[PDB]
């Protein structure tokens, strides 16, 4: 029965990604004036599924000097960690239930970024090793950032419990109290999943395609489902963090449909701003993240540290 | 026999073609934007220092409840 579970999760998420690249040509399309995929079924509803399957029928390749055992196992790692990453979120029960969730999920995008790098490496293409190696940058600029407004923005929920955030924006949404900080987490969020405007590793416009550059077919839209499934659940994870949803133990649905048109929300602001601005340079990143992100996250940690100190508004649960 | 029709401006002129720049300015002083976010902090800490002192009271509460249950 737990199995069900599992797969009830994996799969609609499978099928929400497919469908959520369809809706990204359609805002597209129609932030340009255009109207996007409308002729494969009704509204192109069909779309995704035909991608699906020209991909999966295409022939993939091997390249002639790349290494086909980290070759092969990048893609894997990307889409299972991409599956894996959603089993804590309260929606508003987790699939798994667990103290540190926070810290979990902190580890494996970590261990995210490990696909990226070691296919842009077996790739053995000049493209792809620049794809990587701005992977590397990426991470470098954006990581201490991110986990330490996490830890600032956790200071008033008292625990590191996914669950427990509910209960802390019961009657006020965490973003009233923490709105700066949020902005900052939105943008490393952007810079955490490889979005425009800091769409780097795959950069269409200077590396062709980057790290995936030698792939094809099959391995190649496995990676395009982890990344996509990535955005959906970062942005999941941003609207339990900061739009907290009612939660009523007798009427769970009712969260989970405002926690889903939350997270909604969410990704099409993510795709607007694809649609909006021009590409960094990934040495600016880095200066913005370094410069000017991580000052202020200083201080705001240290300013969120004092704040429940002073008002006498320490959380529960040590 | 008829007059010489060629492709001609209308009689007078064509109207005005603009062609200088727009972009109004449309913002708000800097003033007021950080007064809003300001007020908007003080606000939500006011919230979560009332939510957070209930939520301690409320742990003191169960915490009570299981030292009540342990012998
Ligand atoms: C005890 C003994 C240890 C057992 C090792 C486990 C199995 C790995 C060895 C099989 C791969 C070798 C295949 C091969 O050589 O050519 C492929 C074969 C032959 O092609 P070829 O061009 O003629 O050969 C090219 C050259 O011969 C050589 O081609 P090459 O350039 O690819 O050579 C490199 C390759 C050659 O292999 C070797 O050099 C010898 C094998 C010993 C490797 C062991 C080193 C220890 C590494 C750490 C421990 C890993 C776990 C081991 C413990 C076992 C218990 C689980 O070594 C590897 O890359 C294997 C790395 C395995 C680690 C995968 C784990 C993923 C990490 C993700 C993060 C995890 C999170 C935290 C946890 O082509 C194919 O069949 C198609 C692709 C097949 C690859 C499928 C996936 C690879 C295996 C996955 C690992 C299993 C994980 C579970
Ligand atoms: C500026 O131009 C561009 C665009 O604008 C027009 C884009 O959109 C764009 C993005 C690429 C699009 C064309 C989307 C392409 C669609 C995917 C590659 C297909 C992926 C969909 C499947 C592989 C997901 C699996 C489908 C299943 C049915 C899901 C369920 C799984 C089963 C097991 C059940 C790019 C890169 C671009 O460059
Ligand atoms: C169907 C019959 C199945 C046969 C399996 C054979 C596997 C194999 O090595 O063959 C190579 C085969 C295709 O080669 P060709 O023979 O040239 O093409 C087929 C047309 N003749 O390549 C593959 O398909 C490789 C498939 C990968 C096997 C799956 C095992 C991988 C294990 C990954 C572990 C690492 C996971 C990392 C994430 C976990 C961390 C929490
Ligand atoms: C790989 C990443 C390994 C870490 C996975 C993290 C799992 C996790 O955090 O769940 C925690 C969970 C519950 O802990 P609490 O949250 O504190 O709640 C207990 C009180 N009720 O702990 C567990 O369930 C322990 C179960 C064993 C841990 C799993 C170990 C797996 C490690 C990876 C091995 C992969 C297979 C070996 C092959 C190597 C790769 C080729
Ligand atoms: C009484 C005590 C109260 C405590 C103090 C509270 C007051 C705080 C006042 C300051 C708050 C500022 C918060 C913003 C933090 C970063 C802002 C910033 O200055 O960064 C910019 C740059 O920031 C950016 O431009 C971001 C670029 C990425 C853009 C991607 C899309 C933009 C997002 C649009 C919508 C944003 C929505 C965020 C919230 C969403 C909800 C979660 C600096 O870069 P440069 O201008 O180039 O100058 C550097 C050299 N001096």
């Amino acid at each position: 029965m737990f199995m069900i579970n599992i797969l009830s999760l994996i799969i609609p998420i499978l099928l929400a990604v497919a469908f959520l690249t369809l809706v990204e040509r359609k805002v597209l399309g129609y932030m340009q004036l255009r109207k996007g995929p409308n002729v494969v079924g009704p509204y192109g509803l069909l779309q995704p599924i035909a991608d699906a399957l020209k991909l999966f029928t295409k022939e993939p390749l091997r390249p002639a000097t790349s290494s086909i055992s980290m070759f092969i196992i990048a893609p894997i790692l990307a889409l299972s960690l991409a599956l894996t990453m959603w089993v804590p979120l309260p929606m508003p029960y987790p699939l798994i239930n667990m103290n540190l969730g926070v810290l979990f999920m902190l580890a494996m995008s970590s261990l995210a970024v490990y696909s990226i790098l070691w296919s842009g490496w077996a790739s053995n293409s000049k493209y792809a090793l620049i794809g990587a190696l701005r992977a590397v940058a990426q991470t470098i600029s954006y990581e201490v950032t991110l986990a330490i407004i996490l830890l600032s923005v956790l200071l008033m929920n008292g625990s590191y419990t996914l669950s427990t955030l509910i209960t802390t924006q019961e009657h006020i949404w965490m973003i009233f109290t923490s709105w700066p900080l949020a902005m900052m987490w939105f943008i490393s969020t952007l810079a955490e999943t490889n979005r425009a405007p800091f769409d780097l590793t795959e950069g269409e416009s200077e590396l062709v395609s980057g790290f995936n550059v030698e792939y094809a077919a099959g391995p190649f839209a496995m990676f395009f489902m982890a990344e996509y499934a990535n955005i959906i659940m970062m942005n999941a994870f941003t609207a339990i963090l900061f739009l907290g949803a009612s939660h009523d133990p007798h009427t769970p649905e009712l969260y989970t449909i405002n926690f889903v048109l939350k997270t909604l929300a969410l990704t099409i602001t993510f795709l607007w701003i694809r649609a909006s601005y021009p590409r960094f340079r990934y040495d600016q990143l880095m200066h913005l993240l370094w410069k000017s992100f991580l000052p202020l996250t200083l201080a705001l940690c240290m300013w969120h540290i004092s704040l429940p100190i002073m008002t006498a508004s320490i959380p529960p649960q040590s | 026999a008829s007059k010489v029709k060629q492709d001609m401006p209308p009689p007078g002129g064509y109207g005005p073609i603009d062609y200088k720049r727009n972009l109004p300015r449309r913002g708000l002083s800097g003033y007021s934007m950080f007064a809003v976010g300001i007020g908007t902090l003080l606000f939500g800490y006011w919230s979560m220092m009332k939510w957070n002192r209930e939520r301690r009271r409320l742990q003191i509460e169960d915490f009570e409840a299981r030292i009540a249950l342990m012998p």
